[PDB]
């Protein structure tokens, strides 16, 4: 699995970090999705291939992955901006499988 | 929107029985993506449960559903079906038809790391096991 | 002719007329001074001779060559489409290359700052070699050839050669060859080149795949007159061993006679794609299939024509059994999967056997009261008369003509990387920098212009296909780019290879 | 006209120089065949779901003519006097007659049938000489002419396959429309014929060699290696040099070898001496296309038995042909008939024999010279072979599919290989409607009248002798 | 005499898999590396550009010639086996029940470069004067060794990958050969056999083949 914090909380206007912690199978030698679920809804794809973004989602959200870990930045938070982020990416290891992170729920302060 | 998923055939399955969900997809060449079904438990993140290759020759299963379900697809009709059986109450979850975002054809292969992502989702049928 | 009147002008284009295809590419190029203008000496000592198998002996030149033997030299993506789209065969005919516009420039490097100024009176040698007396390397697949697309400026590559060598030594049999001693043409700055070739007869090459298996061809319908064995035995117990004949019939099409049996193979070793269904050790050199030459292991890569995978396959593919090309600003050492693209030559599954699959069954012993029949796999079968396969098929990207070495007798001379054999191939175009004044000369290099026509011969498509072909297609949705063209930043990508075979025919 | 004949009766062979033009004349009969219909048909639709028996295709109203067997232009004694005073033969050209054209229509009440003449009514027949149809008549099917004139043969109807996985058509897999094709519409006083250029192929060897490929000495200046060892004992390697001459001839120098082998098991008439287990299936020699697995039947050509030994026959390797009256399945020993290849022999390796030896290893003093047994062999320079006996219920020619390569086209049930053999001939009854209904439905006529056609057919093709 | 193709008399001044360029990298990859490194579950795909300082990977047109094995002898007595093995040894084809030694056979080098002393047992001509087909070994493989390796199974994470050895080769597309050299002590003609059918006519004792010699 794909550890990530339970909730992540920010102030409208200021940057957050939501970050993924894995192993070598997964986030080690696999490109990194980012998916963001708000409750009662199909989730949305926000960053894919690591670092680069589908057409229709906006410039502030960033991700990176650096060695085994990857981090998704939110910048110019917004109150449509608290949901819940998954992070995802292909796991080698017992057969083969799409694992994603336990989930975060960003929450907008103020 | 021009991709659409949609999913059918979910419902209150007592345990041990098995049920059939189907998902009619519209909008995209569907024999050239990977489709794969992801389920997420009442109050609980998402997890992936199965995918299945465009053509159909390859399936991957999630450890806890292997053996139990079956993933297959009708390329001809566009369907993707995924097949239960010996439901426990376990399974209880909204249960979700994901597209794999890349393209790939017959002149290359099926990669699972690469054809596994998925851009765009459907709405989800909540499927219930309970006694 | 003069220094301020061009030799030759622009002409790129694809004029379609008829069963002939002409194609015309002009491109830019730059030649440096290689070596500093001399022959030197190279065997693998100067890297360190580590393997036997990679043991080489040579010899490098200050000469450069052009090169043109891929087919995305002459196609564009466009052109390509129209040709495998509409076409079960083509061939090249004629062929005509120009050298022009030239211009030496001179570096004028003083106190750090360079500075570049026209060298008029420079000459740039050019010859051909029409008797293929020289080493041909023009076959082998290298790297260096004109650009895809039409406004890149391409680097000549530094022509050498190799010889027989026993390590890194020399042998008294071994060759060296010095380009000094061919007559050649000088040019200056209002100077041209050119010259014409005449391609001989080959046969078309085959953009089709069968719409029928060497093992269906028999009418569905109708027994056959012939019979076959199908009991041995009346029933389980000891003395029950009979003879029973039944007829061959639609029931039962395994055991029917045919006149044609399918191609040969030497097999390959399978690697899935998927990592954790993989043996894990490294198997990449001592699972491959090979050969071996004056003791020495070759890989058998790609070898004879077999199909990659069965159908209904798509995460398999034969350890060396297709060509693999890399995407462009792939690296050159041990890149991963998405940079490389590997071909799959499935199309002629129907009459070959697959590459990583066995040939068949031979029975290995005599069946009797006291031993039971035995049988043991082919992994490899040479030529038997009543044998039909399909060449490997041709893309793209990969190689067009390749030369039949010189030999008492070869078997179809077709090559195996694709494309058509020739024993008098296109020949070698060797250009250089004369040295402009002994160990010292003045720091100087030459561009200009090159221009390519390839008339190719075509073979239409006479089908009575009730239903609608395959066909290759741009596929429509939105993407930050199309496929086959620049990005943002000026690189301009081939995303996928491109078969020749979508059009059927029976078999 | 109506009254007139369109064609006479033409039989006979007249033997003339180099040449035999043999004329074969019959009388046929034409149903329908599913109801002027196509039909899609593949394992599925007749059951079994075996993945080596899996196909899919087409189903026609069409029939064909198959002349192919040796028998339908010879005669018992035309082939007595072929066989015994010609090295070699082969066909040259085809002349193909349809006529006599007679259509019947059956009426029907309750139980008894009446059956009339419609003049109205036509056939239709075309020839592929294009051969963009698939070709079944390669395949060694029955529905070919009868052997003895007085018969009155049924024509076969016309079936193709295609591209499959399972009993699933792939996207690759093709349908063709055989009305699509432009064909002549006889009546009854309306003929049919065309004419045919067989290829150049070579002349079939109809001859049994009176030497063999490794007796071709007459009882040498090469030497051979007689002794490795001195005697018995430690430390007596050596190395000795003989020459080759008549005392042993086995070790002498040869410019030729025998054609290439694949391995057939061995089956013996008496039954116990066979194995008592079911081994036709599994201990058959094979091959695999596709994942499907194809019996090696008859394969390379061989001889069927070591000389001296009549008692035994390779188990896919030959022809086997039943007599008058078999069952179409499970038939004993004695109503069939299986062909035999020990005219071969003197070129050619036995079929359940191994092709020869091969050093494995390399020797040394702490290791042995080891062989193992070739168990099939591709072709090697240097090698010489006899191809498979024509047999006068055997097939003549067969097309050799057109591919990028091929060795040796000449094909393995026997007879001349070529790229454009003789066309099919694909004929059909045009279906008659059934009085439409008044007012007017969009849907396709599904009923017809019941209906078939009788007629005659001669073919003459004419025969180079050597 | 009938039209006969001229006699090679040269010797190959390059070797098949040498063809090369040395200086330039190929454009094809090959799959260099199947694991990460060593420890449980590190399985990998990784391609290389196939060049000058691997030069086995790379993608070739053409191969060597057919190959039937001899049985190598040296001619340093002590060193062969202490044993009689010259028929029982001997490899050799069989016809009609009769097995015939395979002398000379198909032509192959007689030993590798470095090796003057080992020879094929009934590889050669024996006029004793041994001759040694030296000369083709950069076209044709050598007669004492394996045609090459072939993969005997399907690799898994259960099995490993099993090759085994081709000892006998016949014809496949793309091969190329030498014939046999020819020798003044030797043959210049010879009959080719009345049969239906045959390939490469030239006889394997040396000279040409002819269909109606003198």
């Amino acid at each position: 699995v794909l550890t990530q914090p339970p909730s992540a909380s920010g102030t409208p206007g200021q940057r957050v970090t939501i970050s993924c912690s894995g192993s070598s199978s997964n986030i080690g030698s696999n490109y990194v999705y980012w998916y963001q679920q708000i409750p009662g809804t199909a989730p949305k794809l926000l960053i894919y291939s690591n670092n680069q973004r589908p057409s229709g989602v906006p410039d502030r959200f960033s991700g990176s992955k650096s060695g085994t870990s990857a981090s998704l930045a939110i910048s110019g938070l917004r109150s449509e901006d608290e949901a819940d982020y998954y992070c995802a990416a292909w796991d080698d290891s017992l057969s083969g499988n799409w694992v994603f992170g336990g989930g975060t729920k960003l929450t907008v302060l103020g | 929107s021009e991709v659409q998923l949609l999913e059918s055939g979910g419902g209150l399955v007592q345990p041990g029985k098995s049920l059939r969900l189907s998902c009619a997809a519209s909008g995209f060449s569907f024999s050239n993506y990977a489709m794969s079904w992801v389920r997420q438990a009442p109050g609980k993140g998402l997890e992936w449960v199965s995918g299945i290759s465009g053509s159909g020759g390859s399936t991957n299963y999630a450890e806890s559903v292997r053996g139990r379900f079956t993933i297959s697809r009708d390329n001809s009709k566009n369907t993707l079906y995924l097949e239960m059986n010996s439901l426990r109450v376990e399974d209880t979850a909204v249960y979700y038809c994901a597209k794999g975002m890349s393209y790939y054809d017959r002149s290359g292969y099926f990669w699972a790391k690469y054809h596994y992502g998925m851009d765009v989702w459907g709405q989800g049928i909540t499927v219930t096991v309970s006694s | 002719d003069g220094v301020g009147s061009s030799s030759g002008n622009w002409h790129c284009d694809s004029q379609w007329l008829g069963d002939r295809v002409i194609t015309t590419s002009t491109r830019t190029w730059a030649l440096p001074t290689y070596n500093n203008h001399l022959y030197k000496q190279i065997s693998n000592s100067t890297s360190g001779g580590s393997s036997n198998d990679n043991a080489y002996f040579g010899y490098s030149t200050p000469w450069g060559y052009f090169d043109f033997n891929r087919f995305h030299c002459h196609f564009s993506p466009r052109d390509w489409q129209r040709l495998i789209n509409n076409n079960w065969g083509f061939r090249p005919k004629r062929l005509n290359f120009k050298l022009f516009n030239i211009q030496v420039k001179e570096v004028t490097d003083n106190n750090g700052v360079k500075t570049i100024a026209n060298n008029l009176t420079s000459t740039v040698q050019v010859f051909t070699d029409s008797d293929y007396q020289l080493p041909y390397v023009l076959g082998s697949a290298h790297e260096g050839c004109l650009p895809p697309f039409p406004a890149d400026v391409f680097m000549i590559p530094q022509y050498g050669y190799l010889t027989l060598n026993d390590g890194s030594q020399a042998v008294g049999r071994s060759s060296f060859y010095c380009l000094e001693y061919f007559p050649s043409q000088m040019l200056r700055t209002g100077n041209n080149f050119q010259f014409s070739y005449e391609f001989e007869n080959v046969p078309f090459h085959s953009s089709y795949a069968h719409s029928q298996s060497l093992d269906r061809l028999m009418n569905p319908l109708i027994d056959q007159y012939l019979y076959y064995l199908s009991k041995t035995i009346n029933g389980s117990g000891q003395n029950q061993q009979t003879l029973k004949f039944s007829v061959a019939g639609p029931s039962n099409m395994a055991v029917q006679g045919r006149n044609y049996i399918p191609g040969p193979s030497y097999r390959q070793q399978r690697v899935s794609t998927t990592v954790t269904q993989n043996n894990n050790s490294e198997f990449a050199w001592p699972g491959a299939s090979s050969w071996a030459l004056n003791g020495r292991n070759s890989l058998m890569n790609p070898g004879p024509a077999m199909a990659s995978h069965k159908e209904g396959e798509d995460r398999f593919f034969p350890l060396s059994g297709s060509l693999i090309f890399g995407k462009q600003g792939t690296g050159r050492d041990n890149v991963d999967a998405d940079k490389v693209m590997i071909t799959n030559e499935e199309e002629i599954k129907t009459t070959n056997p697959v590459a990583t699959e066995s040939y068949g069954q031979v029975a290995t012993n005599h069946q009797s009261a006291q031993a039971q029949a035995q049988t043991g796999w082919v992994q490899n079968q040479g030529i038997l008369p009543g044998m039909v396969w399909q060449d490997r098929d041709v893309y793209l990207q990969g190689p067009i003509w390749a030369k039949i070495p010189h030999t008492d007798g070869n078997f179809h001379p077709s090559p195996l990387m694709g494309g058509f054999g020739m024993k008098h191939p296109p020949p070698q175009i060797l250009i250089k920098n004369t040295p402009v004044p002994l160990n010292s000369f003045i720091t100087q290099y030459s561009t200009g212009q090159v221009s390519v026509e390839i008339e190719w011969e075509l073979q239409k498509e006479n089908s009575k296909r009730w239903n609608p072909e395959i066909q290759y297609t741009s596929n429509y949705y939105k993407s930050n780019n199309v496929e086959f063209a620049v990005n943002t930043e000026g690189v301009y990508s081939e995303p996928r290879p491109i078969g020749t075979r979508y059009l059927t025919r029976n078999l």
